[PDB]
């Protein structure tokens, strides 16, 4: 008598021999539970059982290690003839299948996947600047461009602010022509070397920078005059304007100057302007 | 520049030129003006930084409830928005940007980066959120060239 | 009597299934479920954030009464199930709490329409990828998923179902 446990049925071989008595045994008078399978075996006399885990009166039992399937196998003979006589006993089997209950089972591999981003953008843009004719005040605009000989011309050069960091406004250079080409001759560079105002020092006139109202605003007076033969009384004034914070100091090239019997500008800072000698 | 219609950004004014669209980093398409595949950063006269991000530029699609600037605010959230791009519009002396100067040019720069999360437990680390940083500066041009012109006559 | 008794194999295997939908509208969860990788799917490359479909099965049984239970599943960078990094999916069935990408069961069987469905156990969770301990940078090393099982027989009489914190 052997058991095999298979995943899903029990292969159950008992012999016919059972008793081992060299006797016939089994007149179909056996059972494996309450299911009496046989598989004749006329060669190995081993008579073969079969039967699903769950069924014949299978006891599915557990343990803290192993699953058990308990099958009763039975024999209960039958009296043969007309007598109450039974040759043999009846036989019980317990049959016991164990089946491990806990794995571990595990998966293939995952291959994680995402896209950092990481980049350096730029853009550009301009500044708003403006240069402007200004009434005697400073304060408001005078569209009467007309001048009359020594008459002073007021001017006012602003950068607009909005909601930059604070701004100082500069003025490089400054050329007066009879035309709107810069290097039309007649030209003459009133303003230059970084912002000298060299108008004060060779006519002798008033013409001179005015303390910053704003540090985005910068003012300046002008004397007016002509040139020898021109006729018309037009001239296209063309300059340069720079533009940093008010954080930058006032150094050799960001200034304005004018020669006011002596050097005395920005509104104080006057050794900035000491090389306007030249 | 597939980007669907509903969700299109507008970039400049309706009368902006194709030329002018493209030399922007937006798209054109004949009759309009909207920002592009990727993401975005212009600069404006007024001092103000518009910055344009698409939903894809991370893999996964970062829930936009985790990005802040380099500084924090009020005015440093998000502006109007929709569900593929998200616009942050501040200006240019706020919300942490740095400024600095160069002989020619003033510069502004700000760095945008999302907080992505990691989780702990007892044994090691994870994380569900890819990281995002994004640098940018504005540049504004000084050296303005101006002309007035005058007239005068003897008295 | 006698007490003849040998032993008996058991078999369980876990599997990644699809949430593909063949309709416009149809449900992910039972969706997931409809078919399954083979070996030469892998390595399957996920996005982060994604959900993550698992199916455990016990294999060739025709018993009824077996009832497939979790207890810890969990996740390393290696196939060696104790290796380190490490992140906790499930424990004694019930989901891991820190985890605000929170891990879940499903046990849609009602409609799933396989047999023995008590012996299948499924659940998702959402991608993820392991961070260096002190870089704080997410790592490129492949994700391994492993869990541990029982055998929760109802005739046995256990309430292995996840009593949890909900
Ligand atoms: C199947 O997976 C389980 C996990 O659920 C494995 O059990 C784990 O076994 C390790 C040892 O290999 C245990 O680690 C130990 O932890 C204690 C503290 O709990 C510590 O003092 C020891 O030094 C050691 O590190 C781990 O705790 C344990 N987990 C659980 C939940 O019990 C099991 O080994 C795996 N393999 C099987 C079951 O064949
Ligand atoms: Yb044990
Ligand atoms: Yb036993
Ligand atoms: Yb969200
Ligand atoms: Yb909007």
């Amino acid at each position: 008598v052997a058991v095999e446990c298979r995943e899903d049925l029990a292969h159950v071989e008992a012999k016919k021999d059972l008793f081992g008595i060299g006797q016939f045994i089994d007149p179909a008078d056996l059972t494996l539970g309450t299911c009496p399978p046989s598989a004749e075996d006329p060669a190995a006399q081993v008579l073969i059982f079969e039967s699903p885990l769950q069924n014949c009166g299978s006891v599915l039992t557990m343990t803290e290690d192993s699953l058990v399937y308990t099958f009763t196998l039975n024999y209960n003979p039958k009296p043969l003839g007309s007598a109450p006589v039974v040759r043999t006993s009846q036989a019980v089997v317990i049959v016991e299948c164990h089946y491990p209950r806990k794995h571990n089972v595990s998966s293939l591999a995952l291959d994680p996947l995402w896209v950092p981003f990481s980049a350096a953008k730029m853009a550009e843009e301009f500044l708003y600047f403006t240069l402007k004719l200004t009434t005697d005040d400073f304060q408001f605009e005078r569209p009467s461009y007309q001048y009359f000989l020594g008459d002073l011309i007021h001017i006012e050069a602003t950068v607009k602010q909005y909601f930059h960091v604070p701004l100082r406004v500069y003025v490089d250079r400054c050329v007066a022509t009879l035309s709107p080409d810069a290097n039309s001759s007649p030209s003459y560079a009133f303003i230059d070397n970084y912002g000298c105002l060299l108008d004060g020092r060779i006519t002798g006139s008033d013409s001179k920078f005015v303390s910053r109202p704003a540090e985005n605003k910068l003012d300046f007076q002008l004397e007016a005059f002509r040139f020898q033969g021109a006729d018309s009384g037009m001239i296209y004034i063309t300059c340069h304007l720079k533009a940093t914070s008010a954080a930058y100091p006032l150094d050799a090239e960001h200034r304005a100057c004018s020669y006011i019997q002596g050097w005395k500008e920005v509104s104080g800072a006057d050794p900035i302007c000491a090389s306007c000698e030249s | 520049c597939e980007v669907p219609r509903d969700v299109r950004v507008p970039c400049g004014v309706p009368d902006i030129s194709p030329s002018a669209c493209d030399a922007i980093d937006c798209c054109h398409d004949g009759q309009s003006c909207y920002f592009g595949t990727g993401a975005t950063v212009q600069c404006t006269k007024d001092g103000h930084f518009i910055v344009v991000v698409a939903k894809d530029v991370t893999l996964p699609h970062i829930d936009l409830e985790t990005i802040s600037l380099l500084g924090q605010g009020q005015d440093c959230g998000p502006a109007d928005s929709n569900s593929a791009f998200a616009i942050y519009y501040f200006p240019v002396t706020y919300c942490g940007t740095v400024v600095m100067e160069e002989p020619g040019v003033i510069v502004y720069e700000n760095r945008m980066t999302s907080s992505y999360e990691v989780g702990v437990g007892p044994l090691g680390a994870i994380t569900r959120d890819s990281s995002f940083e994004l640098l940018f500066q504005c540049r504004y041009r000084a050296t303005s060239v101006e002309t007035l012109v005058v007239e005068v006559q003897p008295p | 009597p006698l007490s003849i008794a040998e032993l008996g194999p058991l078999n369980v295997y876990l599997q990644i299934a699809n949430g593909q939908c063949q309709t416009k509208g149809c449900d992910e969860a039972a969706a997931a479920y409809t078919s399954f990788y083979t070996d030469a799917d892998y390595p399957v490359t996920k996005v982060l954030r994604d959900p993550v479909y698992v199916d455990v099965q016990i294999l060739g049984r025709t018993d009824p009464n077996l009832v497939l239970t979790l207890g810890r599943c969990w996740a390393t960078t290696s196939p060696n199930a104790f290796s380190l990094p490490q992140w906790d999916i499930l424990i004694d069935g019930c989901p891991y709490a820190d985890d605000r990408y929170l891990s879940a069961l499903v046990p849609i069987d009602h409609s799933s329409g396989l047999p023995f469905p008590t012996h299948h156990s499924r659940f998702l969770f959402k991608m993820f990828t392991f961070v260096d301990p002190h870089s704080m940078e997410p790592l490129r090393e492949k994700v391994y998923i492993h869990c541990s099982t029982a055998a929760c027989v109802p005739g046995q009489g256990v309430s292995c179902e996840p009593s949890c914190s909900r």
